[PDB]
Order: C-alpha cells, then structure tokens, then sequence
C-alpha cells in the first residue's frame, strides 16, 4: 500500500470517522487541506467550520490530521507509480465510502495537481542558492606598491536566497580555477544523467 | 523477545553481535576490562595503555576495541539506567548467547559498583543550567541632582551560572530597587515550599 | 506517600488524553490545538506602577483621587496580561511592607556619615618610511 | 580514467630512473610521511647535497611522486590502468613495481585524509532528552504539562554547537514517524537499484 | 493565600448592606471581572447610575479589592468552599455569598485561560522535513558511493531571539541513532501513562 | 564628535557585601548621556570614588581656566 | 610536628601573603602542596593542612570585619587561649603582616563588589579654531576631553567629548553641587 506496510493510526482513526460525516462537511475540510498544503494560512475558516459542523476539535483534530497524511502519501507517488485504479482499491480496503473515495480522487489526478507537484518540488532545496550575481572587471594602472601595474582584476558580488550578501575580489589566476571548475561539474552532471538513463530507466 | 536491560525491548543489533566478541577474551581478562570502563562511567577517568595491553591476549584489532569497549559501556550504563540486578543481567546476557563464565564475571563487578553508578548517572542527566554561585552587595544612597535627599537602600546582584561542565561561569549581574529586592525574595520563598512537599 | 500517588496518577492521565490526539498541520490548529501543540504564543510577566486611592487621604490629595482624573485601577493598564501581572506585584509588595531599634539606627547612620567625613577629609610601510624618511 | 601526466609532471618524474631504486624507496618513505605529517623543506638541502643535484631537483621529484600517489588514491584507479598510465614514462620494470606496490600500500590512508576536503556541511553529534512536568508557575498554582526536553549537538568546521528545544507528546510521536519513513527509503526497490547500478 | 489589610478592608465595606445594597454589589462585582477580562480598557466600567451616589473613593478602593481576590482566588484554584470560607469571616450574607459565588463560576474559565497564558518557554519543534542523496565525487575524490540525509527541524517560538529552523546532516548510522533516541523518549511516555 | 546631552550624578554608601560585612565607603556615580552622529542618543554610566571625583573636578577647573586665556 | 608548632615567621608571613594572595586578589593556582613544600617542607600535609584551615578562616573573618587593633589582638588572643591554639608570637607575625595588607586587602574587596564600569582615566586639550572648510575665519575656543571606563578585568571603552566655553562652565558649576552635598551631609552632625 501506497501508506507503507503498517496504517498510520491516525489514518485509520479518521476512516472510522468518515462514516458519520456529512459529505458537504467532508468537502468544505478537504479544500482546507489542500490548501494548507499549497502553504495557505486556513487557522481561522477551520474554526468557523467547527462551530458550523457542530464537530469538537478533539473530531476536527482528528479528521483533519488523517486526511493530510492520505494525501501527503499519494501525492508524493509518480503517476507511474500511484494511477486511478489502485489507488481507488486500496482506499476501499479503509472502508472509506464510495463517494469520499471519488472526491479524494479527483484531488490526486484532477487539474488540482500541477499546482501541488510545484510546491512538492519547492522542499527539496536545503542550501541556499544564488539569487543574483553582478560583476565588476577593472585594470590598476598604479598602485601605493608599484608606479605601473596594468594587472586586471573581477569584483564580483553575490546575493544569495537566504538574504545573505557577499562583495570580494577575485585574482584573474583565481578566476581561471572558478570557471574550470564549473565547466567539469556540468560536464559530470552529463555523464551522470547518462548513467542513470540507461541503468536506472528500463 | 525483551530484555529488561535494554528497557523492555529486543535487543540492538550491533548489541547481539558484539556480545559475540566478548566471548573472544578470556573470562579473567574479560572482568578486568569492565572495571576498566566501569572507573570511566564514574568519572574516575579510562587507561587506554592497559585496555590496549590486556586485549592483546585476544589480537584484538583496533576495530575490535572499539566494538568492545562501546557494548560494554551499554551494558552497564542500560542495567544501571533501568536498575536491573545482576541477577536478571547474568540471566538474560547468557540467554544472548554470552558464555556462563564471562556473564558470571561480567555481573559481580556490576553488583559491586551499582549504587555508585546510579547516584553519577543522577548527576549526569540533562541539565539546562546550573547555578554555580550568588554575590550581593547593599549600598545606601544619600542625595542626588534627581532628588535633592534619596535616603534609600538599593541592591546588587551578581549570579554565576554554568551551562555545561568543564566551563566558566557566565555571570549575570543587576541592580535592584530595595521594593523589587523583597518581592523577589518573598517570591522564590513560595516556590521553595512548593518543592519542598515534591522531594 | 498518598498525595505523591494522587500527583503521579494524574500525570499519567494527562499524558494519555495528550498522546491520543494526533499531531495537526500547524496552518490547521484552531486554538485548543496551538496551546497543547505549541503554536499559541504566551506573553511575559510585565508588571506596570498603579495608582490606587486611599481612604484616609485628606485635603488637596482626596480631591483629585475623588474625580475622573484616577483612573479604575485594573484599568489604568491598557493589555488584560499586563493587567493581571500589575495587580499580582501590587498585592504582593503590599504583603512584604505590612510584615515588615531606633537607637541602633541612629548609630548606623552615623557610623556612615562618619565614614563620608573621614573619606572627605582626605581633603583637608612605505608609506611610514617615506614619511620617516623625507617628511618628518 | 588513466592518469594524463602533464609535461612538468612528466618532467619532474624524470628524476627517479637517474637514481638508485634504493633512493627512489627513500623518496617513497619521505614522500607518505609529508602525507602523514605535513611537510618539511630542510631535508630537500640535505638530500641534494648527498646526491649531487640541486634542492629543487629534490623537491621538485619528491612532490611530483607525492602528487602521483595522491591522484591514483583520488581515482582509485586499478592496478592495470596505473601501469598503463605509467608506461608513458620510460623507465625500467623494477620501477614500475617499486610504485605499483607504493600505491597499494597507501592509498586506503590517503583517501581517508582526502575525505577531510570536502565541502563542510553541519552534522549531527548526539542528542539528549529529559520528561518534565511543569506544576506551577508565578501566575497559575496547580498545572500539569508534560514536555520533552530536547538538547541537539552538532559538529560543523570541527566546532561543537548545542542548542536546547522542546516538543510535546503528540509531536514527538510524529517525529518518529516521519524519521522512520526516512530510514525506510534505503530499502526500497528504487533506491535499491541505485545503490546496485551507480558503481 | 494571603491578602493584605488593605484587600480585606475593601470586602467589609462590600459586605455592609448600609454602604452597598445587593444591587451595587452585584454591578461593581461585575465590573471587577469585566475591567480584568475585557481587551477594552474601559475607564467609565465604573460609571453606573446606580453607582452613582457611593463615595469615589470608597467605591474606586473597594473595585480593586474585589479584583484583587479575584486574581488572588484564581491562581490558587480556590474551591467555593474556600470562597464560601473566607466571605463569611468578612461577615458576608448568605444572599451576597451566592452572588459572588455565581459571578466567579461564569467567569472561572475565561480567568484560568488567562493566568496561564503568561509565561516564556523554550523554542518548540512543530515539523521536520528530510532529503535523501546519493554521494558521487568531491573535487578532491572519486567513488564515495554513500548515503546522506539532510534533516531540518521547524521550530515556532518568539519567546527570545531565535532562527526557525534548524538544518543538519546525517549518515545512515548518524540517522540510525538519532531515530533511536527518538524513541527511547517515546517509550518513556508510555511508560508514565501507567502511573 | 560626540556631545553631551545630558549630566546626573547621585552619591551614595557601600555599606556591605557577602565578602566583607563592613565595606562602609563612598563614592559618586555619573551618568552621561551623548547624541551621536545623526542625532542618535545613548547612556554611559561610571563610579568614581571621592579622591577620584575631587580630581576629576579639579582637573575641569583647570580647563576653565586655560579657556578664558586662551 | 605540625606547622603550627613551628614558629618561623618569615615562613607564615610567606603563608599569609600566599592566603591573601588566593583569597582576596583571586590568583589562581595557589594552593595547599605549594605552601608546604616551600614554606614547611618538613611539615606533613596532613598536619599542614589544619593550620592552612585555620589561618584561612581566621584571616577572611579579619578581612571582612577590618579589623582594628583591639579588635584583631583580642580575635587573636581568644585564639591563643584554646586548646590547640596559635602562639602568641604567631599572632604578632600576623599583626605585622596585616599592618601592611590590611590597606591592600580592604581596596581588593571594592574591587571585587564592584560590577558597574568605573572612571580609568581623564585626559583633555583646549584648542583654537582657526579655519574649516566654509567658515574662513573662526575664533572660539574648544575643549576635547577623552574619559576612560572599564568594568573589573575588562578592556577599557574610551568616551571621547567635546566642550565650548559655555558648556564648560555648565559641568563645572555641576560638579560643585556634588561638593557642597558632601559638605553639608558631614556638616549636619554639627
């Protein structure tokens, strides 16, 4: 099962939970947590519906937190790996209704999905990354030190995505060991998308 | 299976394997190397020149060391963590398939050094912070620009605290209205009634 | 001991009703939630100086304590927290004055102006080359 | 895959077929021990004038044959794709073998001090814990909240970082959960085949 | 607990039938709770018609005094029996013993909320989120061929100067031991459940 | 430069301390209060005692001596 | 034998220089094979270190009472009478050694109850403007004054001011309101 090989108690207390709700009440929550998972602040609309539900938080707490990991797991299968067929089985063996079903399908395979595979794709940044990089090339002409010297030089500047910032000079010798540097690691990210094309794709 | 000095579980996987190498030692020098590490868990500090010279009795490489000193540091550490006697650990060690004579010896070093142990482990546990001294002093004011007679105590604080062992206090120093001094004081009064009645 | 034995059992069932409720997304939690999982924030002790009216006061002081211009005491703090801190530190003050030799005061204090008289009394590169070199 | 000697390398290797295969062990010992310890330029003197050559026809030698050492480990390169590196220079069969053997003996090592290169990212070192009740507080007299004291320590640059947290029940049930789906993937068929392919 | 002189003077005055009737008592009662729990910091709470001809001085040291006790009663979880207890040396009536008894169970939970929302803590760990790679070579080193995992903790406090989140690294025995260490605290739990 | 906004003083007794019960000796504390650059303000405080405030008052009047005949 | 027998008094007034120095001045490192070995290395440290006690608690309660002549013999003196006593011509080794610590010691003790910055120096200058950059012809005086601060064993801020001739005058008028509080407070008595 795409749930791994021992149900998170939590899913199985809200399964035994779906039989005795409405399923407006199902489909207002499940917009909640579609949209908690797109990043959007929902804390005060899940209360207005608790107290429109007539459900205690001890139930709300529950169902919303059985429904995040179902959706949680499925989503983050590829479709070659998830498809409509199994994944309607397998929630069935959770006696989950027939209708809840569907509306749970059409979350994992409808229109609705391109937007949450761009947002599952957003975590697994860890490091920061460049967010702007500008440059300065300049030649001294004299210096304290020496009445000629014509040697060139780069500053350059980074801004990173963690709001950090960093201005520094950068020897022409340096320079040379930074942009060889940086054409080997392309060159072996090539190879390695090769090696992976043909052994791991089959 | 469970195992009351693993604290009611299976037993580790690397635990059981290295068990195996215990079985390697001769039983009299296998007791020698407990108190070896057993001196280092109560803080009496570890000779690795004599661990090193009686495991040559077995050719011990140094991987093989290390592997030995780690499970017998758990052994100990996890009996005494969950107050095991030695009675259940020589049972229980020999139902891992430890050899009778090596638990047999194994356990009567633990039975010697078991109350010691608990009460360092006690001073071990997790900590936040320490309070490692207190220093005061009590000054009268007589005037001021501000008010042209004060007349009035005021207090200093110094407090010494220590995040971790081995390190300097980092002091924390204030001054004091004589009005705050006394809630302060009366405060953390109350605080030690309540702590009284807990232990 | 009977009363550690009631303390320990109700740990242990407030550990329980803790465990069966599941972890909530944090964007999810409605209040109840934030406090026992964390998200709600608490506020710091902080204690302001009231003013509060005194029934023996007499003369020019009765007369402003009298009028508009005291303001209700809880009310003279504009947050419920620091409301309740203020009225805490006020009562607490109150009870340390009530529950607390003039000759050896007077001696006290002369032994310190003592000490003030007798304290007083007391009274009574190439660069650096270049200059070193042809500009000094 | 095998080595592309540059022509100043090339050049400086040069040196060892004018001399002694004795010597050229005396470069090898040398040459492991600047790996080892770091170097030292007061012997490069002293085996010139011993040789008749100059110091840096010495040094010059010496850290090429370190630089070859280092670059095989690095690669890992096989015994049959050094010797078809090394034949480009054209020096005589017992030199060959001389290196060969000086590789396999060091390269373990080498690549253990290499790994000491790479980008230095911040690493877990252990982790402490600690189940508290709070009973009272300054405001509130009778209360019972359970939580788990946390303190993480961490390495980053050889530096020890701790930092002190705090979960309640409920979370920490959900960090072990998530935790141990982390573990899981190493196990599954995709990541197997993976571990199995890219080697 | 403990109450100043100048508390339990303010409640003989509210326990006179001459200085407040049962009205006045009930409408300054109600204004002590209203000036502790409500965010308005409403200077006419004590504006009342009916409150009207009682002493501003009196009337404002006795609002104080009730709020007073009300704080004091709160933070030490007093029961009516308590309450009951301690009005009735104040030389309350049965008719006034119940009002305030009344008023205080309306309010008690609203009071026991607040109490307790002032405090500082630790930084609390809400969420981790975890990247697994596979190690393929350094400028300095071929063939590593090992798994890491790159772990950050999401951590939600404000209490003092703080970052929210916490990053760090781990190999498959690094990983190993800290899922170990995880669940040794869970276990504890467990086992506390059973006291 | 920086320039003094500000000029308090108060005079007090040490009388005792956990170390010594009879410390008993005077001093005068300052409080200065400087604006910056830009107008920013900010408070430095020291303790001097008697022999240190009777030179550093005798020291500003020699400063305002110097002054005048400049 | 015990170095309390012993009456060498250069040997304990070395022991008492040594006790201030590790009590009050709070150097680090002394301590009690030190003393024996070079002031009493025929003593056992065992009978040593009674007398190390003993001299220690003696003097911190000296030091904290300051005493005074009276005050200090008659302390001493109870303690020669006891069994087990110091002598008397120990206690006069004391009473010497203490005459000239005592002024040491007592500033020691301020120092170590004092945690708020004190005043480490006072340097000024008085110059002539002459000329800026815009202003062609300026006049006036200035006074720079630079004030050093330091809390116990930290390095030293320095406070650098500046002062016309008015502003001078308004902190010099300042300073003898501090004066003629003091005179007034040990006048009072009067």
């Amino acid at each position: 099962s795409f749930l791994g090989a021992q149900l998170p108690p939590e899913v199985a207390a809200m399964a035994r939970l779906l039989g005795d709700l409405d399923r407006s009440t199902f489909r207002k929550l499940l917009k909640f947590v579609v949209s908690s998972l797109q990043g959007e602040d929902c804390r005060e609309a899940v209360q207005r519906l608790g107290v429109s539900a007539n459900l205690p938080e001890e139930q709300l707490g529950a169902l919303l937190a059985g429904m995040h990991t179902l959706l949680q797991q499925a989503l983050r299968l590829p479709p070659t790996s998830l498809k409509p067929d199994t994944f309607r089985d397998q929630l069935q063996e959770l006696c989950i209704p027939q209708d809840l079903v569907g509306d749970l399908a059409s979350v994992v395979f409808g229109s609705q999905r391109p937007l949450l595979d761009s947002v599952a794709q957003q975590q697994g940044a860890w490091l920061p990354h460049v967010a702007d990089f500008r440059w300065r090339v300049d030649v001294a002409i004299s210096t304290s030190a020496l009445a000629r010297s014509l040697q060139p030089s780069v500053l350059m500047q980074l801004k990173l995505s963690d709001g950090s910032a960093y201005r520094f000079e950068v020897p022409t010798a340096k320079f040379q060991e930074l942009r060889y540097s940086v054409a080997l690691v392309l060159k072996e990210m090539a190879d390695l998308e090769k090696r992976c094309e043909r052994r791991l794709q089959d | 299976m469970r195992f009351r000095f693993c604290g009611d579980l299976d037993c580790p996987d690397w635990v059981l394997a290295e068990i195996s190498t215990l079985a390697k030692m001769s039983s009299v020098k296998l007791r020698l190397l407990c108190s070896q590490v057993l001196k280092e868990l109560l803080g009496q500090g570890i000779d690795y020149e004599k661990i090193l010279k009686l495991t040559a009795d077995a050719k011990f490489e140094s991987g093989d060391v290390k592997a030995t000193v780690a499970v017998l540091s758990f052994i100990l550490s996890s009996a005494a963590k969950h107050s095991v006697d030695g009675e259940s650990l020589s049972s229980e060690l020999q139902q891992l398939g430890l050899p009778k004579e090596h638990a047999a010896s194994l356990c009567r070093c633990y039975e010697e050094k078991q109350s010691p142990l608990q009460k360092h482990l006690r001073v071990c546990s997790l900590r936040m912070n320490r309070l490692a001294g207190v220093g005061w002093r009590v000054d009268y004011t007589l005037s001021s620009s501000l008010l042209q007679s004060v007349e009035e105590p005021m207090v200093h604080l110094r407090l010494e605290v220590a995040a971790a062992p081995g390190t300097p206090a980092q002091p924390v120093a204030m001054s004091l209205s004589a009005d705050k001094f006394q809630v302060l004081l009366a405060e953390l009064k109350q605080a030690q009634t309540l702590m009284s009645s807990l232990g | 001991a009977g009363d550690s034995a009631i303390l320990l059992r109700a740990i242990g069932s407030q550990i329980r009703d803790q465990l069966a409720l599941p972890w909530v997304p944090p964007h999810l939690r409605t209040p109840k939630l934030q406090h026992l999982q964390g998200s709600a924030l608490q506020k710091p002790f902080h204690a302001s100086r009231l003013v509060v009216p005194e029934l023996s006061s007499r003369g020019e002081p009765r007369e402003f304590q009298a009028s508009p211009l005291l303001l209700p005491v809880p009310t003279q703090v504009p947050q419920p927290v620091g409301r309740v801190a203020s009225l805490l530190e006020h009562h607490a003050l109150q009870l340390c004055q009530q529950t607390g030799t003039r000759a050896q005061r007077q001696r006290l204090q002369k032994q310190l102006t003592e000490h003030l008289r007798q304290s007083w009394g007391l009274l009574g590169s190439r660069f650096t080359h270049s200059e070193k070199f042809t500009f000094h | 895959m095998l080595l592309e000697l540059s022509e100043e390398h090339k050049e400086h290797l040069a040196f060892l077929p004018q001399v002694d295969s004795a010597v050229v062990a005396e470069f090898g010992r040398i040459a492991v021990e600047f790996l080892r310890r770091g170097a030292n330029p007061k012997i490069y003197e002293g085996a010139a004038r011993k040789l008749n050559v100059s110091s840096d026809t010495v040094q010059h030698g010496v850290e090429g044959l370190t630089y070859l050492l280092t670059e095989s480990s690095k690669l890992m390169i096989s015994e049959l794709d050094f010797q078809d590196s090394v034949f480009v220079l054209g020096f005589s069969e017992e030199l060959n073998k001389l290196l060969l053997q000086l590789y396999l003996d060091n390269r373990k090592e080498i690549r253990t001090i290499l790994s000491e290169l790479a980008p230095s990212l911040p690493s877990y070192h252990n982790l402490e814990w600690r189940l508290d009740v709070q009973l009272a507080s300054r405001s509130l007299r009778q209360q019972i909240k359970p939580a788990v004291t946390i303190k993480l320590h961490l390495n980053q640059n050889g530096d020890h970082n701790t930092k002190v947290l705090q979960t309640d029940p409920a979370t920490l049930l959900h960090l072990v959960q998530q935790l141990e789906q982390a573990l899981e993937e190493m196990k599954t068929n995709h990541c197997r085949r993976v571990v199995r392919n890219i080697k | 607990m403990e109450l100043s002189e100048s508390v339990q003077k303010g409640f003989q005055m509210l326990a006179d039938p001459r200085s407040f009737d049962s009205n006045a008592f009930t409408l300054l009662l109600r204004a002590a709770f209203q000036s502790l729990l409500d965010a308005q910091a409403d200077e006419a709470v004590l504006d009342h018609p009916d409150l009207k001809h009682i002493d501003p001085v009196v009337l404002k040291h006795c609002h104080a005094a009730a709020a007073t006790y009300i704080l004091e009663a709160g933070k030490h979880r007093a029961d009516k029996s308590t309450l009951s207890t301690y009005l009735e040396d104040c030389k309350f009536d049965r008719e006034r013993i119940e009002l305030f008894c009344t008023e205080y169970q309306n309010n008690k939970n609203s009071l026991e909320i607040l109490l307790g929302s002032i405090g500082r803590s630790l930084p609390h760990i809400t969420d981790v989120s975890w990247r697994l790679e596979y190690q393929i070579k350094t400028n300095q080193l071929h063939r590593m061929y090992r798994p890491a995992y790159l772990v950050t903790l999401s951590v939600q406090n404000t209490d003092s100067p703080s970052y929210p989140e916490i990053s760090f690294s781990c190999s498959m025995e690094q990983l190993q031991d800290l899922v170990g260490k995880l669940k040794d605290a869970s276990k504890s739990l467990e086992r506390a459940t059973q006291l | 430069t920086n320039q003094l906004v500000d000029f308090q003083w108060k005079l007090g007794m040490a009388v005792s301390s956990d170390t010594c019960r009879s410390l008993k000796y005077p001093y005068v504390a300052v409080m200065l209060k400087v604006a910056d650059h830009s107008g920013q303000v900010k408070t430095k405080c020291f303790e001097m005692t008697i022999p240190q405030f009777q030179n550093f008052y005798r020291q500003f009047k020699e400063i305002a001596a110097v002054i005048e005949t400049v | 034998m015990a170095a309390g027998e012993l009456e060498g008094g250069k040997p304990l007034s070395g022991l008492l220089n040594a006790l201030a120095q590790d009590t009050f001045h709070g150097y680090p490192g002394i301590t009690e094979e030190l003393l024996r070995s070079q002031l009493y290395p025929e003593v056992p440290p065992e009978e040593f270190r009674p007398f190390l006690a003993k001299m220690r608690g003696i003097l911190k309660s000296i030091a904290s009472a300051d005493m005074d002549f009276n005050q200090l013999e008659a302390f001493l003196t109870a303690q020669t009478k006891k069994q087990g006593g110091i002598t008397s011509d120990q206690a006069a080794v004391i009473s010497k050694f203490w005459k000239s610590h005592k002024t040491k010691i007592r500033e020691s003790l301020m120092n170590q109850s004092r945690w708020n910055s004190g005043l480490r120096g006072l340097s000024w200058r008085v110059d002539g403007k002459s000329q800026s950059r815009h202003s062609a012809q300026i006049h006036t005086p200035v006074a720079i004054i630079e004030l050093e601060l330091g809390k116990y064993g930290q390095e030293s801020e320095f406070l650098c001011l500046e002062f016309d001739e008015v502003k001078v005058n308004q902190i010099l008028k300042t300073l003898s309101e501090v004066e003629e509080s003091i005179s007034t407070l040990i006048s009072q008595p009067n």
